[PDB]
């Protein structure tokens, strides 16, 4: 309930293109993504920072 | 160099009120922070990216998601809240173990010092175990977000300590 | 429960940048985002297509 | 032109099995689809982006999130599921109300006709209300994703029907 | 002639993707683009800043 | 003069994101850009066609 | 496969008029083309991105900028313009040397055959030097963009000639 | 906040020499600017996007293409050019009428003060009409891009004037 509002806030920021790398870590953490998927997201994200 | 700071602590400690007290006059127009606030502050002509993370129970578990590349942690503790000072120690102990914060400098704010019943800086330091901290550059300051006292001093110490490194 | 794995699925694909506009519509529907924000997201997404 | 196709219907119909049967031999190595699968399929040297949407109860409400820019719907129905044909009708009537699918052509796959207990294409067409379809270019075919029969005939009619338009 | 080199200079910068919104303004002014077209280009350029 | 309306017509199409790679070729030919700069442009343009 | 065709030829031949005559009724609402027109045309259910380039003097030199990936060239020639047929040849010879057009096929349209003073396809063919074409697939037809005649025939020949290749 | 500054003025005033003098030592290895230059500059640890627009006659009309979102305008004038001070006034009067520069502050640089024939900052201010400026925060300073004299004072004023606002 409080985590849902938290989730939406974080997800809103990410989708609008802000501080996307940090938000990605909280999103995979809150929704307990598996290690494989998590690392796949965190890398493309890094490959995104290059710009 | 532009440092990035984290303002952590339990719900109620006064973290948001502090953030806007810095770099801006003051208006504690405040509501429980379900998420986070980020604002850029300039002290002695320097630049800090300051993150204010909500501290209620359910979201405290996600603090570590932000530890990456942290230079300093301003840890806010409610000086009048004696019933929960042990929980503040717990969270504090846990975060310091974090490998990503090893080189971060710690600054404790014994906030709400404008209140008659607020415990002293010495009692808190001992109650939080600060005296035992090894390999840790720290300091405790008594502050008041509403009255705005003790902040300039703390900022001075933080700015100079890290300019050293 | 089932809807949680589903969301983890739609989100993954979105973060990896695949079929983002469609994924944004299901993500905003599942989590019941408020119209104003849903629209903000679905416009940046439309502008995104111009590339 | 590169058309886009959606494969829809209730859980257990054989939607996923059909998808890979198309543009690939056939290996029903399959598990309930809690999400979706998308593959590019080539028929008469043509190209389509085909979506296979999971059909269990809790996620059927999100099918409409995928209706934009749809050329055709391949509606799969289990020929031996007599208890649930009424439900396949409700979902069919509900999607044909959708403004985004007004121009999409409909092809019904009465799947699992390899089983003795399967209903006839006629029984199915009537129970789905196809005879009363207005402003719609439709048709129903018998199929067996497992045995690989009937799909070719169905795709032929589909491709020709839209090549016209 | 000074104006040509100028135009060539501003065109190069624009086509290499740097400060595209400003270059767009000087390009349509130098070549005297009708109002309709100029406004068309300046909008896409604005929709382009979102990213 | 006839080439000016021409250039404007072509530039408009380019700036509006339509058939950019061909437009790039005619713009650089009409304004006689130097080989180096023209090649720098038509490559960034190519690296764009991957999307 | 989606082929792209370039409509070329001197100014005032009927290039623009012919483009819209294809894939649309006809309305010679036309002005000189100081730039170009691009439209999607469908013949025998096939699809083509057709480019019509303006042909007055000063802009003709930029024709070669569009030759990349060209499948065929519809070359329009004014049947009554006896004074400028020699120039049309110069242009045709120039583009045939172009390395990017090597595999493109040539279709010549002897346009305006509805004018009592139009020369004959045989006269035009010899003047353009078509009887001597080597390693080239070509054919000449007589048309009238205004009356809408001879166009269907030409397209039939073009589509089939490339359907082979 | 990161402010953007425009360096305007007639050809030969020393605008480009000033740009590089700011944020680097000094090497007037310069040629007439037929277009523009842009560079990121840091003063009192602050960030500025600074543009240097060429000033010969035929391209002066395009300065206004860059006026949007301008925080300050450093107007550079040749202190030894007595024949053209009136033309420097025309241009200045014209640009100050621009609605997009309403809230921009003005800082005039009486450049080339290393030359004996350099007119005083007071004569310049009078010939340009600065004293008559209403609703304009402005100041004038004498400088020498080559000798690097006068720039620090100028920048201090600018930096402090905008920190206010
Ligand atoms: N007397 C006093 N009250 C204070 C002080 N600092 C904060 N408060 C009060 O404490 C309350 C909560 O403050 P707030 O800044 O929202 O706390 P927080 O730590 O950000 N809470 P959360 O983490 O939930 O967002 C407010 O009513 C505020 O006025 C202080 O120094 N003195
Ligand atoms: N006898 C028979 N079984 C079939 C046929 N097509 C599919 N099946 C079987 O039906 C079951 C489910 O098929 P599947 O394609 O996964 O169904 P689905 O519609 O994708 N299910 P969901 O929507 O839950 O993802 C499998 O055991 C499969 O082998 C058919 O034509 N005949
Ligand atoms: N009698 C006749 N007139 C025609 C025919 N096709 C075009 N015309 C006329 O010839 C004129 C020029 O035609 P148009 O299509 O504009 O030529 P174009 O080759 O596009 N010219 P440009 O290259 O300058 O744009 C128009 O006035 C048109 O009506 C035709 O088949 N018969
Ligand atoms: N004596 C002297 N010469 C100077 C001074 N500032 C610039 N100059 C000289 O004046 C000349 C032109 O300077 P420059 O910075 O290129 O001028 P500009 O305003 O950018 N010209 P443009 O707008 O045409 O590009 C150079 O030869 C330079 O050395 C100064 O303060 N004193
Ligand atoms: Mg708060
Ligand atoms: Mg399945
Ligand atoms: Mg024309
Ligand atoms: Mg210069």
């Amino acid at each position: 309930p409080t985590e849902f509002e938290y989730l939406r806030k974080v997800l809103f920021e990410y989708m609008m293109g802000r501080e996307t790398k940090t938000m990605a870590k909280v999103i995979t953490t809150v929704l307990k993504f598996p290690d494989d998927q998590t690392q796949k997201i965190l890398e493309r994200e890094d490959a995104r920072l290059m710009f | 160099r532009e440092m990035r700071i984290l303002i952590l602590g339990l719900d109620g400690a006064g973290k948001t009120t502090i953030l806007y007290r810095l770099q801006v006059g003051e208006v504690v127009t405040t509501i429980p922070t379900i998420g986070f606030n980020v604002e850029t502050v300039t002290y002695k002509n320097l630049k800090f990216q300051v993150w204010d993370l909500g501290g209620q129970t359910s979201i405290r578990p996600y603090w570590r998601c932000y530890y990456s590349n942290t230079d300093a942690v301003i840890y806010v503790v409610d000086s009048c809240d004696r019933d929960r000072i042990g929980i503040s120690k717990s969270e504090l102990v846990a975060m310091l173990e974090e490998e990503e914060l090893r080189k971060a400098i710690l600054v404790v704010f014994a906030n709400k010092q404008d209140m008659e019943q607020a415990m002293t800086p010495s009692e808190m330091a001992n109650a939080l175990g600060l005296p035992a901290l090894k390999d840790r550059k720290w300091q405790i300051f008594k502050t008041s977000a509403t009255k705005g006292t003790g902040l300039d001093e703390a900022m001075e110490w933080l700015v100079e300590t890290l300019k050293s490194r």
